[PDB]
RNA sequence: CGCAAGACGGACCAGAGCGAAAGCAUUUGCCAAGAAUGUUUUCAUUAAUCAAGAACGAAAGUCGGAGGUUCGAAGACGAUCAGAUACCGUCGUAGUUCCGACCAUAAACGAUGCCGACCGGCGAUGCGGCGGCGUUAUUCCCAUGACCCGCCGGGCAGCUUCCGGGAAACCAAAGUCUUUGGGUUCCGGGGGGAGUAUGGUUGCAAAGCUGAAACUUAAAGGAAUUGACGGAAGGGCACCACC
């Protein structure tokens, strides 16, 4: 039912937001459909261009 | 399933539904649901029925949960399918829903409940029935 | 601490067998008891429903009404009882810099079954349009609501409530009216924005049941 | 003041004085 | 009535012209007595309406 | 002195306009002397959609809006901070703020 | 689900229209009325402004008769406060609505008399009329509607300009003014006392119109500049702020 775990890359960094610079954004993709990325909301350093884990695709992503 | 004799006969892919007349206004929030009529309702709860604080009445925090109770009587009784009804204060008053419109709808979401057509049925009039504010208006 | 519910008892109403998708929705009443009788407390009651789920592949912005006349066991009949638009189109026609044209009639169908009919009408501008604003002077707005006045009356005078609907789950009859009114100003949506029902003539179960049957 | 206020107070003020002439 | 004497009626009577007891009375009072406002649901000036 | 050639309205060629009601405060203005709002959001909270789509009975269904105009009087659209005080020069321009497209 | 009542006509609705102003917004009909436009029609100076006089005049208010849904002076109560005869909350009379009769006052403002002439430009808009590629409606063509490019006249305005003026703000009028005169009404003469007293007159009343003096005072005011301040907005900054 839930969709199972999933690995993001992250390509360059849109800035903080949060209001306090809590979080960034990192428009990631799934380096399997590596055409189709999505932006995404993160927390803490970034490291623009390594991995992270995803565990739903479409969550959601606002624009700055 | 079965319940037993509570809620109709039913197959597997097909679905009952009702209607949901989510009144949430400011100063309260209410989640009545119904038959598909309107009239014979099934479950009603506001946000003031959980809510023992007379101020959060129409805060999101009430909102849900009262949301959450009809949600579960939904599956007690065996409606399963939702027109949801939104409704403002209207009239010559604010046409803006309150704040506890949308947390009471997540929760109809969370708690795995069909959702059909989505309307609002605030009270709008034809410039009728002089504000409550005198000239000068609420100067608070 | 008896459970209402398990005193209630469920049926389905039906549509008009004209109607494709005979099933509108399942309701609940009280079981038959005392001088309470399902039949009575059953007729008199209302069902609104999109015209979405009425049709196979029409739009959902149209809702029918669908008072209930008989109860046949299970079954409990529903005929037309008026048709409205989603508000939320109603305040998504209405635009600035263009003018809403407003018409209504009270007209008697040939089976004593008179309608109130409201009809609603919005200004196109031009592809090569370059003025901001696309009004109508007064008397344009009078002719053409004048217009659409008489070919609102004259089609339902000539024909009857079975054919009456039939050509409204359409709308056909508002794009007879941009038509023909286009030569004296370019009209874009116009639609029935409400139909209401006033009298009903007799209770003629014949005519109710042959509607619903073959 | 307020110069309406002060119109209104001295209008009232001419209502007594009306008031005590047509006493005497 | 408050200018008659007290055998002509329930008002006459008194040194000063006044009533002396509620001019409502009883719907089911005895004729004779029954006088002024009788089974009076309100009194008074009937502002509002 | 005049702050404004127009006087805070726009009315140059008649009387008299209709009052209306602040929907805030419920204070009667001149019609053409409000402020208009015309709020065209979404009664789903977009951030709060994904589930209304998966839970709908239908797919392909078009999420509906919510379209009210909103009236003010300046004593409480200047306090809501729709209207902003500017300068000499910037407060004779009639153009609105730009929609932010990209 | 109906029902009954009385108000009000949203969204279309605009620096758009009409009216002498006040003011005027659901459909339809009737009644008379009006500007502008078009005219190689008519009369031929019939005109402009106007003491006295007259018509109309928001709202509130008065009187009489209906109606009273909603709001809501006065009033009551609950809060807030140090106090709270208020702001806020719940009620709620007069009033708010209609008919008839009064009153004649508003920041009745464009704080800007009317008629006439002249003096820059630009893009629009409403009405009428005069033209032009073309699109469109239907049609079988032409008009005629809707759109586009112009223009003429009358309007509501707007942008700009070292026309010029002004104390300046600003004004294409508030210009054509010491280079001072187109015609013609009203009206001001330091600030208060005072729109008071008194007399006259109008009104059912409330009050309206006309309207001083004694005395007191060296300023009161107008436009712009700078600073200070603000329980006004906006950008920026700081582990004596946060994360
Ligand atoms: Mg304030
Ligand atoms: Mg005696
Ligand atoms: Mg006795
Ligand atoms: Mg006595
Ligand atoms: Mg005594
Ligand atoms: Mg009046
Ligand atoms: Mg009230
Ligand atoms: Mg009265
Ligand atoms: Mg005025
Ligand atoms: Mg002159
Ligand atoms: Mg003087
Ligand atoms: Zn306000």
């Amino acid at each position: 039912r839930v969709q199972p775990i999933k690995l993001a890359r992250v390509t360059k960094v849109l800035g903080r937001t949060g209001s306090q610079g809590q979080c960034t954004q990192v428009r990631v993709e799934f380096m399997d459909d590596t055409s189709r990325s999505i932006i995404r909301n993160v927390k803490g350093p970034v490291r623009e261009g390594d991995v992270l884990t995803l565990l739903e695709s479409e969550r959601e992503a606002r624009r700055l | 399933e079965q319940v037993i004799s509570l809620g109709p006969q039913v197959a597997e892919g097909e679905n009952v539904f009702g209607v949901c007349h989510i009144f949430a206004s400011f100063n309260d929030t209410f989640v009545h649901v119904t038959d598909l009529s309107g009239k014979e309702t099934i479950c009603r709860v506001t946000g003031g029925m959980k809510v023992k604080a007379d101020r959060d009445e129409s805060s999101p925090y009430a909102a849900m949960l009262a949301a959450q109770d009809v949600a579960q009587r939904c599956k007690e009784l065996g409606i399963t399918a939702l027109h949801i009804k939104l409704r403002a204060t209207g009239g010559n008053r604010t046409k803006t829903p309150g704040p506890g419109a949308q947390s009471a709808l997540r929760a109809l979401a969370r708690s795995g409940m069909k959702i059909g057509r989505i309307e609002d049925v605030t009270p709008i009039p034809s410039d009728s029935t002089r504000r409550k504010g005198g000239r000068r208006g609420r100067r608070l | 601490v008896v459970d209402p519910f398990s005193k209630k008892d469920w049926y389905d109403v039906k549509a008009p067998a004209m109607f494709n998708i005979r099933n509108i929705g399942k309701t609940l009443v009280t079981r038959t008891q005392g001088t309470k009788i399902a039949s009575d407390g059953l007729k008199g009651r209302v069902f609104e429903v999109s015209l979405a789920d009425l049709q196979n592949d029409e739009v959902a912005f149209r809702k029918f009404k669908l008072i209930t006349e008989d109860v046949q066991g299970k079954n409990c009949l529903t005929n037309f009882h008026g048709m409205d638009l989603t508000r939320d189109k109603m305040c998504s026609m209405v635009k600035k810099w263009q003018t809403m044209i407003e018409a209504h009639v009270d007209v008697k169908t040939t089976d004593g079954y008179l309608l109130r009919l409201f009809c609603v009408g919005f200004t196109k501008k031009r592809n090569n349009q370059i003025r901001k604003t696309s009004y109508a002077q007064h008397q344009q707005v009078r002719q053409i609501r004048k217009k659409m006045m008489e070919i609102m009356t004259r089609e339902v005078q000539t024909n009857d409530l079975k054919e009456v609907v039939n050509k409204l789950i359409p709308d056909s009859i508002g794009k007879d009216i941009e038509k023909a009114c286009q030569s004296i100003y370019p009209l874009h949506d116009v639609f029935v924005r409400k139909v209401k029902m006033l009298k009903k003539p007799k209770f003629e179960l014949g005519k109710l049941m042959e509607l619903h049957g073959e | 003041m307020r110069a309406k206020w002060r119109k209104k107070r001295m209008r009232r003020l001419k209502r007594k004085r009306r008031k005590m002439r047509q006493r005497s | 009535g408050v200018a008659m004497n007290p055998v002509e009626h329930p008002f006459g009577g008194g040194n000063h012209q006044h009533i002396g007891k509620p001019s409502t009375i009883r719907r089911d009072a005895p004729a004779g007595r029954k006088v002024g406002l009788i089974a009076a649901r309100r009194t008074g000036r009937l502002r509002g309406t | 002195t005049k702050k404004r050639r127009n006087n805070g309205r726009a009315k140059k060629g008649r009387g008299h306009v209709q009052p209306i009601r602040c929907t805030n405060c419920a204070r009667c203005v001149p019609k053409d002397k409000a402020i208009k709002k015309f709020v065209i959001r979404n009664i789903v909270e977009a951030a709060a959609v994904r589930d209304i789509s998966e839970a709908s009975v239908f797919d392909a269904y078009v999420l509906p809006k919510l379209y009210v105009k909103l009236h003010y009087c300046v004593s409480c659209a200047i306090h809501s901070k729709v209207v902003r005080n500017r300068s000499r020069e910037a407060r004779k321009d009639r153009t609105p703020p730009p929609r932010f497209r990209p």
